[PDB]
């Protein structure tokens, strides 16, 4: 019968590893680097677009940074198509929680549920896992500003600063060097860009090859604002920090 | 070789190896004999034990007041098939107030075993059955094989060294067929038949299993001291 | 099941719930507690169809307790009330709806404010300073309209509540065998043993 | 046809455990279908259930309960609590709510952790813990005798009589109750049966010895 | 839940010494309208059974198709289909009886009263009734509808108990049936003059008589009946 | 790979034959049947000294008149016991009587071959089902993952099964007392067990008509161990 | 037992010169018993306003549902939903429950941010759209509101004048209805400012 | 509207002796005011020395007996030809009846035989499965006529010892098979006189350790 | 639905998928459970290759199943969440029907049963997780500590460890733990647990987590400084 053609996506290796999860992570390691840095008064999300072409429409484009609700956003590393499936699920889950409790969903709860879905694809169903790693940047009134990451295994962890995608080894070392706990958003912005600028496989880091976003309490009195940076705004912030 | 992984595959010569391997399980099973006259039908079965401390595996199963079989091979498969026969016999009685014909019984077993040999996932039955019975057209003896092939016979035998008993019955055909209105003589002929398949071992009191059905005889099984008469 | 009341004061929520359980022409019990603790700072009283009331109350209780363990965190009274309303809102269009009316008294530890929610079996939620279900309201509401002040103490609230129970005991046709009173505040839930 | 509807049943907690007392009559309208009905189901050697409302509903589901209790103690290696046992039954009938089940029952037991415990369970889903319960067509009559004579510090002998007398009181006045009185005494080491008492003989015996029922000529 | 539309009235039957007789008129009534006149309500199954059906005709035609299909199914892989393993009346009845009760149990009955008349393989007479409720019974005389009220009394004067069966000849039995059919024509408002009669004998086999008529009727006395009491002209 | 319900050229189901190998790796379990009762004994085999041995439950009650001992992948037995307990109680509910030991065993054995491509693989555990009923009296059954069950006068399963079975062949007779059977299980267990036999690493049980199925205490078994050692030194 | 008249309440919407107004009472009752005088019936999703009369549980449910749907709309479309589009969404959602409907009388009101055109619309319980230039009415005093609006209304009213007209329409209609009143709210909506006014009315 | 139930009339009677038990029932089958059959047996030998009758709606009566007979057959298959005890049969029937609790078998069921101590046993069931062992039970159309007579003559109710001032009751004792049949025959001739649905014939099934015997008696046919 | 039998027997009688699930457990961070006279302590390793972590929000290794029972684990982190969730639901379901919280044995038996079901169900792989479940039964002061593993077998332990280098710490506990006299106090039990982890961990900074469970739903997690005091005390006594 059909047994002959089954890859058996949800099995263990002799060493106790999940073949498909490991190979999915290998896929993600070639994806454009995405960085998240959490400050005391906000969060930064920075991501490098995959080898841009000059005729690509840059302003009306979305590849790396997606909005889940007003308080939570994600940076993507891996297959974009896979990520969008998960993003729509996450957006729906956030609205279900709001409908049920009349309160915006706590960041961890959203992250756990999305990570539980990924877990499912590694344990049952016989389907390939989602070739995607997320960086979740969000706020709620319990824990305040939070950074998380999830990967195809369905395992998630919390961070002060973290990178996913390509050159994470080099990127994590540079973040570990210059990061400190009393850091501000504007400082975190500068660290995020400096790290990408040194870990990039491109010749020079430019505005057209970047996606940038912040989550501050920079709105008027005790409320959170999401800023997805425009092309011109990235061009300005790149000049202001002295990279171009 | 490359064509025995499952029952859904034909070999280049047109063989179904999984069905043939199921047939092989019957040859390993203990010998059992079936034979009939015009008035009665008899099953004789050599039971097998694990060791001296164990009991002897029961070979004969009752299906209705007028029908039953003996098994050789996987006993759980015989339980499934006998249970199916019990239901079909019972359906015929409740719905049509009609005792199920032994020929239809065979046809139903054939069709049940066949479906298992044409579909992916499933496996063939690993057991051979000798169905005896007495219906509106007299006494009957059937031989079921898990390939699906069912055959009506005067006499036969299946299991290990069954060829000895089968040759004997082929010689004795003219004698035992006319044993009408005499149960004990028809059993004796069946006991003498199964004796042609014995090696080193002989028929003891808790080893031999006999069943009979006929004109004015419901399907009844004899074990233990009840078969001491025939040793 | 008949009389359930609720009064939100300055620093607490007070729930009063009748003790009688009547079936036919017999009062089977006169010491029934018509309430469940959903969380340390959230209490729900209930009244309605026999069986449904307790079955619903405990189902909600279990769900909230499950949430508490999972998140190691207590849901706000507002959040619990919304969850409860939705469950009843689903229920009303089911094959056999829960015929249960509830009051949810809770103390929000983040806001440091007591909160009283009234939800009927249709899933009709309202936040109130004082509430009641069934015929109880027809007597108490007008009495509370008059005597109730928003800055009252817990002791003033209990006296106001005594005034309601006295009026019910005078004008209600059925003997409801008094009430069990419970207070919900910053320190949690406690029962008034002498009322 | 109509089906059997055998009723007067009571059960009360006291110092020496629980008393359970029931009548024996079952009716189909005015027709007395049976005078010898067993309205106490012996769920197991430690638990008792009472029969009121649907005879079949009570029988079927309370022996079913005995099966669920046996499976509990096989898996948990421990006696089932009266709370748990009663709730297994009340949760079951709640699933059937609306379908037309008819049950008024007392689940009575005595465990280490609980002591003597009585749960009233109802076909409309009600589950009540209590000290005194009285269910059936003649329940009001039995309540009158129970309420005026009940104390926690009754002796096992006096408690047994009180239960017997309360059923008699109902058997007399309530047309749909009578036949005979079945007594049970529940202890921690199990229930103890205290015999079948014909009401016909019990009435005259009580009348003479007690001086009661002067309205009736004997 | 049904209501019967096109309906057939009484089916009457009885046992005699060597076999059974069954009869039923050829009418398909549509309420009070005597709509269809060429309706055969006796349906033979093989050469040893006749099934007489009253009630809803659409459901009767369904039962016809079932019986027709039963004969086909029995013949499959059956070398003795026209011999030892031929369909018996008892087999045919039990099958119908099963269907009738299953349908009533699904609250969607076949709105009929059925009488299965025949002769078994051992020569025994078979006569048994079944209806929309799945109710079954057997008796020396069986009748449906008005036949129960009017035919049975007349047929029971011939065969009152079991011991009267060997004493009753086919001539006497047929006479009683034909007489009963006449009485039903006098008194049943949904009956017709034309009818079919079937005899299943253990010796002579199945004899199926079509296009019979009620005859030798008494109507002459009607001319003497004037008014409703006092009228003289 | 290959099908789960595949036959070998010799006419055996691969997965069933492989499960039998798993059962050989399992700890030893012995059962002996007498006219005074049936005895069941097992090797606990704690993987480490820190493991509380009393929590090792390899002897199990099915009903008051039926007991069960296991050997192999013991986790697989849980659902088999659950089914057996349900079958036993359910029959009592339908028929107001005890269920026959054979009928119970047959019900368990029906699960065995309900695997394929139902559960994904056969059970990796063998069971010794001991019990009593009014018809056939005291009985001991060996229930395999093949769906087959044999009745036995005595039977050993597990790692030291072939050695213990040969010993049971010589020692068993039809007039054994219960006390004699108890000691015989302890004796044969001590022979095949790796570590030295005591009350903590070995467990006894029995089923009698009068008192039903009982697992022995560690105090009771310890005395039977001491009684056994003295009797062997006495000649 | 008439779902649309258990709780009681009313909503009214009007258009003016480069503006719209939507107003509602505050009552929530259980037939004769008044239960709440704080139960607002007007909600908004971005710049689109929705008033809902009828069975209160559904009023609450639908608000939560349209919040749910307009939030997902905004995330995917990257813009706020417009009144014309929302009107269609409300209709779709109601008709989805054709044979088990929400017992409501919704009313959409708002100004299209692109064209600047004032827009109002009403619906029956199964989602039939009732578009109007002038005014939309809903609730247990709809008859009264129809009568008030038809006589009091005139086209091209300035925001300040429109406030007086809609307020007087609601108040006098509510006072002739037992199940309506107990306070009132009026939303005056201009292109990029929105004023909300609580009216003083008789509390019986 | 279609009514799935009907009343086939008739009446049945079960009496238990010391070492025997009888289960009687008239042979008349009716609908409304018509006789369907003067001999339509409704007391059946079901095997294992169990006799059974399900009186009321015959279609449901026949379905139930048929299902129980089948249950006895499968009990033999599944439990090594074990004899089904009367108490086990009773509990089994309860589950058959209650299985259709919400669409009942409209029948008063009675079974009779010998218990496991060899003593006479009669069990009676309501339509939905409530059952009880008794010495005595009449069921069906004329049960209200027969049953009080049985209380008086079998269980000696309301009968006191002569001269004892109504203080000493008449002592209970087992009746002989001869005396029981006399009571059965008188019970049915009496019921036939006063109940229109009872008559034609009386069929009694007597159960001893030796087996199941039958006796038939004529009844008035009007 | 995906039906494939992934967990199957091999010629030698092994179920490789179950055994490979154990290898995943062996890869996981070390976890230890020690029970004293009146308490149980659950110790857990946290690998220090991860700096820039946010310990506030990062999932804790020890999880509360109910107010009186806790569960720690070693192996696949994502898999553990599924077992914990099911266990938490069953804990509330037990309270609802039995009107009494679960025993530690019952909760263990449930979790172990789930793990077993995944070893002979089609289309699924076994859980790459072993658990240590600890707590106190309702109205009981006897400490309970149980272990489960992918195969589905479970058992009770006076003290036990699982995860990477667990054979080293099990060696330590086997000679240092006395059955006749377990840790009499909370301090003694925590110290022995920390000592055992110090054989394997590396540094006693933010690498060790300790959770103490006491009778009547008394559970608390120790902070960095509190744990660091045990580390400082043990090292000074060691230099001798
Ligand atoms: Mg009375
Ligand atoms: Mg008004
Ligand atoms: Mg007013
Ligand atoms: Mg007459």
């Amino acid at each position: 019968g059909s047994r002959r053609y089954d890859s058996r996506t949800t099995i263990f290796s002799p060493e106790g590893r999940l073949y498909q999860v490991e190979y999915a992570l290998e896929s993600i390691s070639h994806a454009g680097t995405a960085i998240g840095i959490m400050a005391s008064d906000g969060i930064v999300l920075a991501a490098e677009r995959k080898v841009t072409s000059t005729l690509l429409e840059q302003d009306t484009s979305t590849e790396k940074l997606y909005k889940l609700n007003d308080k939570i956003a994600v940076a993507v590393a891996g297959l974009t198509a896979d990520a969008e499936i998960l993003i729509n699920t996450a957006r729906i889950h956030a609205q279900n929680y709001l409908k049920t409790y009349n309160e915006d969903i706590p960041v961890e709860i959203l992250v756990r549920r999305l990570s539980d879905i990924k877990q499912g694809y590694t344990q049952h169903g016989g389907l390939r896992p989602f070739g995607v790693s997320f960086i979740y940047a969000g706020y709620d009134d319990r824990y305040g500003y939070q950074l998380y990451t999830s990967n195809p295994s369905g395992n998630y962890t919390g961070w002060k600063a973290i990178s996913v995608g390509a050159n994470t080894s080099a990127a994590q070392t540079l973040l570990q060097m210059d990061y400190k706990d009393d850091m501000k958003v504007d400082d975190a912005i500068e660290l995020a860009l400096k790290t990408l600028s040194k870990t990039t496989d491109s010749s020079a880091l430019t505005y057209d090859r970047l996606e940038f976003a912040t989550i501050r309490k920079g709105a008027n009195d005790g409320e959170v604002y999401q800023k997805i940076f425009k092309p011109q705004e990235i061009k300005d912030i790149l000049v202001k920090t002295g990279i171009t | 070789n490359n064509y025995d992984g499952d029952t859904v595959t034909f070999s280049p010569t047109g063989r179904l190896f999984q069905v043939e391997y199921a047939l092989e399980a019957i040859k390993q099973g203990s010998v059992t004999v079936g034979l009939r006259s015009n008035t009665h039908a008899v099953l004789v079965a050599l039971k097998r034990n694990a060791d001296e401390l164990s009991s002897y595996q029961k070979k004969i199963i009752k299906c209705d007041e007028h029908m039953g079989l003996s098994l050789a091979g996987l006993a759980p498969d015989a339980r499934v098939l006998s249970n199916y026969l019990r239901q079909q016999c019972n359906y015929s009685s409740l719905v049509f107030n009609r005792k199920l014909a032994v020929e239809r019984a065979g046809h139903l077993l054939c069709d049940k075993a066949q479906k298992n040999t044409q579909s992916y996932g499933g496996r063939p039955y690993g057991v051979g059955l000798l169905i005896i019975g007495y219906d509106k057209s007299g006494a009957h003896l059937l031989e079921f094989q898990p390939s699906g092939n069912v055959t009506e016979l005067y006499g036969t035998a299946i299991g290990a060294r069954s060829q000895g008993a089968k040759t004997y019955l082929e010689r004795t055909l003219d004698t035992f067929i006319k044993i009408d209105g005499n149960p004990d003589e028809l059993i004796k002929a069946g006991v003498e038949a199964i004796s042609q398949s014995l090696r080193d071992e002989s028929l003891t009191v808790d080893n031999l299993s006999i069943a009979i059905v006929g004109k004015d005889t419901p399907f009844t099984i004899y074990d233990g001291e009840a078969v001491a008469k025939y040793i | 099941m008949d009389i359930i009341l609720g009064i939100r004061v300055q620093d607490s929520v007070i729930l009063a719930s009748s003790k009688a359980v009547t079936r036919g022409i017999s009062v089977l019990k006169d010491s029934d507690d018509k309430t469940r603790q959903l969380s340390p700072h959230t209490l729900m009283s209930f009244a309605g169809e026999a069986g449904d009331t307790v079955q619903f109350a405990e189902y909600i209780q279990a769900n909230i307790q499950l949430y508490s363990i999972r998140e190691d965190y207590e849901l706000s009274p507002q959040a619990v009330s919304s969850f409860v309303r939705q469950e009843l809102a689903k229920s009303i269009r089911s094959r056999r709806p829960y015929q249960v009316n509830v009051l949810i008294g809770g103390y929000d530890k983040k806001k440091n404010k007591p909160e009283l929610y009234q939800i009927d079996y249709l899933g009709t939620k309202v936040e109130l300073p004082y509430g009641a279900h069934g015929y109880s309201g027809f007597y108490t509401f007008s009495l509370l309209d008059h005597h109730y002040r928003p800055d009252m103490t817990t002791e003033e609230g209990l006296d106001l509540l005594k005034l309601c129970v006295q009026e019910l005991e005078k004008r209600m046709p059925m003997d409801f065998k008094g009430v069990i009173v419970k207070i919900v505040d910053k320190d949690g839930i406690r029962q008034v043993d002498d009322f | 046809i109509k089906i059997a509807h055998g009723c007067t049943t009571l059960a009360f907690r006291f110092q020496g455990g629980i008393i359970v007392a029931v009548d024996s009559r079952a009716t189909a309208g005015n027709w007395v279908a049976s005078q010898t009905v067993k309205k106490v189901i012996e769920i197991n050697p430690f638990l008792l259930g009472t029969m009121a409302g649907g005879a079949a509903d009570c029988q079927f589901w309370e022996t079913w309960l005995g099966s669920q209790c046996r499976l509990h103690e096989l898996r948990e290696k421990e006696r089932i609590s009266v709370a748990a046992a009663s709730k297994i039954l009340s949760n079951l009938v709640y699933q059937y709510k609306g379908a037309g089940l008819s049950m008024g029952t007392m689940i009575c037991g005595y465990t280490r952790k609980e002591g003597p415990t009585i749960y009233y369970v109802d076909s409309d889903g009600t589950r009540l813990k209590g000290d005194i319960f009285c269910v059936g067509s003649g329940q009001t009559f039995a309540y009158g005798v129970l309420d005026s004579n009940y104390k926690w510090d009754l002796s096992v002998e006096d408690a047994l009589y009180l239960g017997k007398r309360s059923i008699l009181a109902a058997a007399h006045r309530d047309a749909y109750s009578g036949g005979s009185v079945n007594l049970y005494h529940v202890t921690e080491d199990g229930w103890i049966y205290h015999g079948n008492h014909d009401v016909g003989e019990l009435f005259w015996k009580v009348k003479e010895e007690e001086g009661s029922f002067n309205n009736v000529i004997g | 839940t049904q209501q019967p539309i096109v309906t057939g009235t009484s089916v009457i039957s009885m046992k005699y010494d060597n076999g059974v007789i069954i009869a039923a008129d050829n009418l398909g009534s549509y309420g009070s309208l005597l709509r269809f006149n060429g309706v055969e309500r006796l349906i033979p199954v093989g050469d040893n059974t006749v099934v007489g059906i009253s009630g809803d005709i659409s459901d009767m035609q369904h039962i016809e198709r079932l019986l027709k299909d039963l004969v086909t199914e029995n013949a499959y892989d059956n070398p003795l289909a026209d011999a030892e393993e031929a369909l018996e009346p008892s087999y045919i009845f039990e099958y119908l009886a099963t269907v009738m009760y299953q349908r009533r149990s699904k609250m969607n009955p076949l709105w009929n009263a059925i009488i299965v008349a025949g002769v078994q393989s051992n020569g025994d007479q078979f006569l048994r009734y079944v209806n929309l409720l799945g109710v079954t019974y057997s008796s020396p005389t069986l009748a449906t509808g008005f036949g129960a009220h009017m035919a049975n009394p007349l047929l029971r004067k011939v065969v009152d108990r079991e011991s009267d069966i060997p004493k009753t000849t086919v001539q006497v039995a047929e006479e009683a049936i034909v007489n009963a059919m006449r009485v039903l024509y006098y008194r049943d408002a949904r009956s017709s003059r034309n009818f079919s009669l079937a005899i299943i004998d253990k010796n002579t086999g199945l004899t199926f008589k079509k296009n019979l008529q009620v005859e030798n009727m008494k109507w002459d006395f009607a001319k003497d009946i004037k008014g409703y009491g006092t009228q003289k002209i | 790979d290959r099908g789960v319900s595949t036959f070998s050229p010799e006419g055996r189901l691969f997965q069933v034959e492989y499960s039998l190998e798993a059962i050989k790796l399992g700890s030893t379990a012995i059962g002996i049947a007498t006219k005074e009762g049936v005895v069941l004994g097992v090797e606990k085999r704690a993987t480490s000294p820190l493991l509380e041995s009393d929590s090792i439950e390899k002897i199990v009650e099915i009903d008051r008149h039926i007991g069960c001992a296991m050997s192999g992948l013991t986790a697989d037995a849980r659902s088999m016991i659950e089914h057996a307990r349900t079958a036993a109680v359910t029959h009592n509910l339908y028929y107001d009587e005890d269920i026959n030991v054979e009928s119970l065993t047959q019900s368990v054995c029906d699960l065995a071959l309900r695997f394929g491509e139902l559960m994904s693989r056969p059970f990796g555990v063998a069971l010794l089902i001991a019990g009593h009923d009014a018809d056939d009296g005291y009985q001991l059954f060996h229930a395999e993952p093949s769906g087959t069950f044999y009745r036995y006068n005595a039977k050993a399963i597990g790692s030291g099964s072939e050695g213990a079975q040969a010993e049971l062949l010589n020692e068993w007779h039809s007039s054994l007392t219960l006390k004699e059977a108890e000691l015989l299980v302890l004796k044969i267990l001590k022979q095949v067990m790796e570590e030295k036999l005591d009350e903590n690493n070995a467990q006894l049980s029995c089923i009698t008509k009068q008192d039903g199925f009982k697992i022995y205490d560690n105090e009771k078994t310890a005395e039977l161990i001491k009684e056994l050692k003295e009797k062997e030194a006495a000649e | 037992s008439d779902p649309s008249s258990i709780n009681g309440g009313i909503v009214v919407a009007m258009t003016g010169k480069d503006c719209v107004a939507i107003a509602c009472d505050l009552r929530l009752g259980s037939q004769s018993l008044g239960v709440s005088n704080k139960f607002e019936k007007i909600f908004h999703y971005g710049h689109v306003f929705l008033g809902i009369t009828g069975l209160a549980t559904d009023v609450t449910t639908l608000n939560e549902m349209f919040r749910y749907k307009t939030n997902l709309y905004k995330l995917k479309e990257e813009r706020a939903i417009e009144p014309e589009t929302f009107t269609q969404l409300v209709s779709s959602s109601l008709y989805e429950r054709r044979f088990g409907p929400y017992f409501v009388g919704p009313v959409v009101a708002g100004i299209n941010s692109k064209s600047g055109k004032p827009f109002i619309a009403g619906f029956d319980l199964i989602g039939c759209i009732d578009e109007a230039k002038d005014f939309i009415v809903s609730g247990t005093a709809s008859d009264q509101l129809f009568g008030m609006c038809e006589s009091l209304y005139e086209p091209n009213l300035e925001p300040e004048d429109l406030f007086e007209t809609i307020s007087q329409a609601l108040l006098n209609a509510a006072d002739r209805d037992a199940l309506s009143g107990w306070g009132a709210v009026v939303y005056i909506i201009k292109k990029d400012e929105v004023v909300k006014r609580y009216l003083k009315m008789r509390q019986d | 509207q279609f009514n799935p139930y009907g009343d086939n009339g008739g009446t049945i009677l079960g009496i238990a002796g010391e070492d025997f038990a009888v289960l009687a029932g008239d042979t008349r089958n009716i609908t409304d005011y018509s006789i369907n059959s003067r001999y339509e047996p409704k007391v059946f030998d079901c095997g294992d020395n169990i006799v059974m009758s399900a009186n009321g709606f015959a279609a449901d009566g026949d379905a139930l007996v048929k299902r129980f007979k089948n249950s006895v057959k499968w009990y033999h298959f599944d439990h090594n030809d074990k004899k089904l005890s009367i108490n086990s049969a009773a509990r089994n029937i309860q589950h058959l009846l209650y299985g259709k609790r919400f669409f009942p078998y409209y029948v008063h069921t009675i079974i009779a035989g010998l218990d496991e101590d060899g003593k006479g046993a009669v069990y009676s069931f309501d339509p939905v499965g409530s059952y009880e062992r008794e010495q005595c039970r009449a069921g069906g159309a004329a049960a209200s006529l027969i049953m009080p007579f049985l209380d008086n003559q079998v269980n000696f109710k309301n009968q006191y010892e002569p001269g004892t001032n109504g203080k000493v009751k008449k002592p209970l004792k087992y009746l002989s098979v001869e005396e029981v049949i006399k009571l059965v025959r008188d019970s049915f001739t009496s019921a036939t006189e006063r109940h229109i649905q009872v008559g034609d014939g009386l069929e009694i099934l007597i159960v001893t350790k030796d087996g199941v015997r039958k006796e038939f008696y004529e009844l008035k046919r009007d | 639905g995906y039906d494939r039998a992934l967990s199957i027997f091999s010629p030698d009688g092994h179920i490789f998928q179950v055994e490979y699930a154990l290898e995943a457990v062996k890869r996981g961070t070390c976890a230890v459970g020690v029970k004293g006279k009146n308490c149980v302590v659950l110790g857990c390793e946290r690998r220090s290759t991860l700096k820039l972590q946010d310990t506030r929000i990062t999932p804790s290794k020890v999880s509360k199943i109910d107010s009186h029972v806790v569960l720690s684990f070693s192996g696949l982190n994502a898999d553990s969440r599924i077992l914990i969730e099911k266990a938490r639901v069953e804990a509330q379901s037990h309270r609802l029907t039995l009107e009494d919280p679960v025993t530690v044995e019952y909760l263990t038996r449930y979790v172990a049963g789930v793990q077993q079901r995944y070893t002979q169900s089609g289309g699924v792989r076994p859980f790459g997780v072993s658990t240590l479940i600890a707590g106190f039964d309702p109205r009981d002061d006897e400490p309970k500590l149980y272990q489960t593993e992918p195969s589905g077998i479970y058992s009770s332990w006076s003290a036990q460890t699982i995860g990477r280098n667990s054979k080293t710490v099990r060696e330590f506990l086997e000679k240092n733990y006395d059955r006749k006299e377990p840790p009499a106090t909370v301090e003694e039990c925590v110290k022995l647990t920390v000592r055992s982890l110090l054989e394997v961990v590396q540094t006693g900074a933010k690498n060790i987590e300790i959770t103490v469970v006491k009778p009547d739903s008394d559970i608390v997690a120790l902070s960095s400084e509190e744990i660091n005091q045990y580390v400082t005390q043990i090292e000074q006594e060691k230099q001798e």
